[PDB]
RNA sequence: GAUGAGUAGGAGGGCGCGGCGGUCGCUGCAAAACCUUGGGCGCGAGCCUGGGCGGAGCGGCCGUCGGUGCAGAUCUUGGU
RNA sequence: GAUUGUGGUAGGCAGCGCGCGCCUCCGGCGUGCUUCGGCAUCUGCGCGCUCCGGACGCUGGCCUGUGGGCUCCCCAUUCGA
RNA sequence: AAUUGUCGGGAGGGAAGCGGAUGGGGGCCGGCGAUGCGCCCCGGUCGGAUGUGGAACGGUGACGAGCCGGUCCGCCGAUCG
């Protein structure tokens, strides 16, 4: 399948937005939280400190959510759900759900090969 | 009673080109600039030849 | 659609058993439709197989390159068992394309989806051909 | 048919003459008088009906985007004024970097055709990009050198062993070139020696 | 910086669609959106604007 | 073959009528465009001749005044160009209000201003925050050509065509860029409308920098009336 | 076309947890949970997935509900 | 010299050449207005060109390799903290 | 999970950790990165009218007439795809 996307994928930032002091205290997880402290230097945006996410980092709408291969992801749990992409094989790729058994994975892979649908994880459980 | 349907309203914005650099844009905005330039060049050439 | 299709769309566009949604309701949301009479499997009023009196169905029949072309009968909306006028074509792709055009656009049935019907027929034919002889090329060259 | 341009260009896109003088020169008055005070009306050219293209074998599910028309057409590559037939060039890159070679002519593609001569410095008939060359002030007569039959196609790959025909052609071309070179004293040694930068040699100060 | 109030953006809020989930009202709104767009009638514009309003802003008439 | 339904026939007929009326409108527009091109050509020629004549007349008047042994007082400038040179931080109320009324909301924004007792007295209050002088014909022409943006329906549209100017100022006879330049430089009867039509000019930082913006131009700073020397600053700012 | 600072505070759109009414599915050809310098998506809350372990269940979607989201409280219990 | 090509159904807009007349072809020949230089005064059609409604073209290297990529991991360095 | 032992990699002139940019080393990735398409010749299979009959059926109209139409099956020609 030849992807329909033509514009190059541009990422404004590829680093994660790690929570401040999650490196310091084990009990503080990495998942982003906006500081609310009155004196927080991160909240005040002191230079040389942890950066806060904002809408300015937003990805271009034309290339948003596109995988590096040039397609968009769609999770399929069985071969029946695979036929939904029959008319969208140039824009959408299928990823088999993590809980599908190998037996059903083989059938899904065969059907997709018949339908010219890209599978991102076709080698799983083989 | 509906007015005629319109299909050419969503035209892309024309890129702005400085008339001071490229000639065609200047002529489009001011056709007399062609004559002004021609007369200026001819006068300068005549003065240089006379000198 | 025993009631006007616009009302049916207004009702079912929010929810129906054929609606497939994934990745939440943010920018990541992906929507598709499962009903067999949706040519592009798209959740839109244009392609909806539930909110249109005139619909086109194109799917692969069980055996022998047989493609099922069916159109909902306009005067039999209240009779599901006899709602579809089924035609099974076993001839070449050219004849199938001619028949699909004749039954979709030339009679003014649903001219707005002639291209969708032709593309769906081509996809089904290619899928049947590959299913018979298997995969012989990757179709990756642009 | 007019054998000379009616309106010479003072600069790019501006004519030397105005609309009134152009009207006088073009003879629109004469045409009107001959036709009876009215310009002759010419019917629009009839378009050619499109060929009956056979029906497609496949129908794409997506409408591919047709690119918008680009009205700009590339122009021929310019040749620097410092480079003229017979000029000695210094190669700044490639396996022949530093070699001094004679410039013969510019090809259609814009590349420069040069020769060592091959005997003097081992450089055969070759194409060198103008961007990787320095044009010096040394000029050698090349009027007796015939390279008419050599063009961009002469170097085209047919896809290890050099045909003898190319060797013979290079010898024939280089005979006259060496004959011309021998006229200038010390030119043989100059062409047989490579260019190099020594201590306290500044490229931006050398005149070449 | 630019000396503007709220960056030049509007601070007034008005209804742009009905808050109701009545499908028939939605169909009427579509009808009158089309009428307003393709006719430019002041009456149609008033009808469309009033179709958005709340219950207390559509009082009954005896 | 298949009979064409009446609905399709009606749609096709109405589409044909719409196409015909559009073609007629296009033909009329083309003809009027040709006439307008001729008119604007002649008007630009006349304006250039007028500018040259005014310059020659001024020189001759000065020479005649010297010959007679007296003095000739030049006509006072009727037009000014005002550039904001201070930022928007820590603004006094009156200064801020006056700067909004002049349409100078950003540092290095430029606007034309007709000379008037009311306008001059308004500008006197904000003198420390701006610098202004008497623009040249070259300055006005270059500003309008390179950074001239028109205001149509409160939107900023680049003056890439004479139609943009016409749509707003055709009622007053201004239908071309040269007409707008003439109206601005001469401060014609419709100067107000044309000037308001011009979006405030967004000038870049000065190419050679500034001397000192905290001092008046008279003391060696940048603020205040720098009279004919505003033109070189405009060169560096455009 | 214009525009983008934000404590106290207000609001909108979304993410996540556990039930109920429906609907579509997965699972001993291996579910949940947990582990992993495997990979990817989203500005982000989070999400999808490879591999391992585990050995019996679980999830998506539309509505609706709640004892529904922790770094602090000389916070509680347990553990170190 | 430097940064950059956003868009993808338009041959539009503006300016201008060749043919529709001739001669002896770096040019000349007709009617009007001129400051005596010149002038959008005649300036229409067909075919074309351009600084003209947002980048196109050619060549090479490489494709299972000690290759290419990386948001992953451990480190070093400059700046910040 | 805190915390601890062992093995392997790495760093360490009076903290460590951290933000941004590259680089060294490692780890991982083949939708990591294509080999198709068009026009001809040969051979092999499958079907071939606007003709004539049958089966069921549809668009429009008024779930009537009339008009128009596709699918499948059997035949005479056609000798193409
Ligand atoms: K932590
Ligand atoms: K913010
Ligand atoms: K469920
Ligand atoms: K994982
Ligand atoms: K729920
Ligand atoms: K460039
Ligand atoms: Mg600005
Ligand atoms: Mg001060
Ligand atoms: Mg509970
Ligand atoms: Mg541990």
């Amino acid at each position: 399948a030849v992807p329909l996307l033509t514009k190059k994928v541009v990422k404004k930032r590829v680093k994660r937005f790690i929570r401040p002091q999650s490196d310091r205290r084990i009990t503080v997880k990495e998942s982003w939280r906006r500081p609310k402290g009155i004196d927080s230097r991160v909240r005040r945006k002191f230079k040389g400190c942890v950066l806060m996410p904002n809408i300015g980092y937003g990805s271009d709408k034309k290339t948003r959510h596109y995988l590096p291969n040039g397609f968009k992801k769609f999770v399929v749990h069985n071969a029946s759900e695979l036929e939904v992409l029959m008319m969208h094989n140039r824009t959408y790729c299928a990823e088999i759900a993590h809980n599908v058994s190998t037996r059903k994975r083989k059938e899904i892979v065969e059907r997709a090969a018949q339908l010219d649908v890209v599978i991102t994880n076709k080698l799983a459980r083989l | 009673v509906v007015r005629p349907i319109k299909k050419d309203v969503n035209k892309r914005a024309t890129l702005k080109k400085n008339p001071l650099k490229n000639l065609n844009v200047l002529l489009k905005l001011n056709p007399y600039a062609k004559t002004a330039r021609r007369m200026s060049l001819l006068a300068e050439a005549q003065r240089v030849k006379a000198k | 659609t025993t009631v006007p299709g616009q009302l049916v769309w207004e009702i079912v566009k929010k929810n129906n058993s054929f609606l497939v949604k994934e990745f939440g309701n943010g920018t990541a949301g992906v929507v598709f439709s499962k009903e067999p009479n949706n040519l592009y499997n798209l959740h839109s009023y244009k392609h909806s197989g539930l909110a249109n009196k005139k619909t086109v169905t194109i799917q692969a029949e069980g055996k022998d390159k047989s493609v099922l072309l069916a159109t909902s009968k306009t005067k039999k909306q209240n009779k599901p068992s006899t709602l579809l006028n089924k035609s099974v074509m076993k001839k070449e792709f050219r004849r199938m394309s001619k028949a699909v055009t004749n039954q979709v656009a030339d009679n003014y049935y649903r001219p707005d989806l002639k291209k969708a019907a032709l593309a769906r027929l081509s996809a089904v034919n290619r899928s049947l051909k590959v299913a018979k002889s298997g995969v012989k090329k990757k179709n990756r060259q642009a | 048919a007019k054998k000379s341009p009616r309106n010479p260009e003072l600069i790019r896109g501006v004519g030397k003459l105005s609309r009134s003088k152009m009207y006088h020169k073009k003879g629109l008055w004469a045409i009107k008088k001959k036709n009876g005070g009215s310009f002759p009306v010419h019917k629009k050219a009839a378009a050619v009906a499109p060929p009956a293209v056979k029906p497609p074998k496949f129908y794409p599910a997506d409408d591919v985007a047709k690119p918008l028309v680009n009205k700009h057409k590339p122009k021929p590559t310019k040749l620097r004024a410092s480079i003229t037939p017979g000029t000695v060039l210094i190669i700044l890159a490639g396996r022949f970097k530093g070699k001094r070679v004679v410039f013969l002519k510019q090809l259609k593609s814009g590349l420069l055709l040069v020769s060592g001569p091959f005997k003097l410095n081992g450089v055969p008939l070759r194409r060198v990009n103008q961007a990787y060359v320095i044009g010096t002030s040394t000029k050698v007569d090349i009027s007796g050198v015939n390279v008419e039959k050599i063009d961009d196609k002469y170097f085209a790959k047919q896809a290890n062993v050099l045909p003898q025909g190319k060797k013979d052609d290079q010898k024939a071309v280089d005979e006259a070139l060496i004959k011309a070179v021998e006229c200038v004293p010390e030119l043989k040694a100059y062409l047989s020696a490579r260019f190099s930068l020594k201590s306290c040699m500044k490229p931006h100060e050398l005149v070449f | 910086g630019i000396d503007l109030k709220a960056g030049g953006k509007s601070k007034k809020t008005k209804r742009t669609a009905p808050k109701s989930d009545d499908v028939y009202l939605k169909l009427l709104v579509k009808l009158y959106r089309f009428l307003v767009r393709r006719t430019g009638s002041k009456f149609n514009a008033v009808i469309l604007k009033r179709l958005f309003m709340s219950k207390i802003n559509k009082p009954p008439l005896s | 073959g298949v009979l064409v339904p009446e609905s399709v026939l009606k749609k096709q007929k109405r589409s044909e009528e719409w196409a015909l009326v559009k073609k007629q409108e296009l033909e009329a527009a083309k003809k009027k465009n040709t006439e307008n091109r001729k008119l604007i050509y002649n008007r630009a020629k006349q304006y250039a001749k007028e500018y040259e004549a005014q310059e020659r007349e001024l020189i001759q008047l000065k020479r005649e005044a010297r010959l007679k042994g007296g003095f000739y007082v030049d006509p006072e400038a009727k037009l000014l160009f005002i550039i904001r040179i201070r930022g928007i931080n820590a603004m006094a109320p009156q200064t801020k209000k006056i700067l909004q009324l002049l349409r100078l909301r950003q540092i290095f924004n430029g606007v034309f201003l007709k000379v008037n007792k009311a306008t001059v007295n308004m500008l006197h209050r904000v003198e420390p925050y701006v610098t202004y002088g008497y623009p040249n014909l070259k300055s006005i022409r270059e500003l309008i050509y390179k950074r001239g943006y028109g205001k149509v329906e409160k939107q900023r549209i680049a003056l890439t065509d004479n139609s943009v100017i016409e749509q707003v100022l055709g009622k007053h006879g201004i239908i071309c860029i040269e007409d707008l330049v003439h109206e601005i430089i001469t401060v014609g009867p419709h100067f107000k409308e044309a000037n308001n039509f011009l979006w405030p000019f967004q000038l870049k930082a000065p190419l050679g920098g500034l001397k000192k913006k905290r001092n008046h131009y008279v003391e060696g700073g940048d603020a205040g009336n720098r009279e004919n020397y505003i033109n070189e600053l405009i060169r560096r700012m455009n």
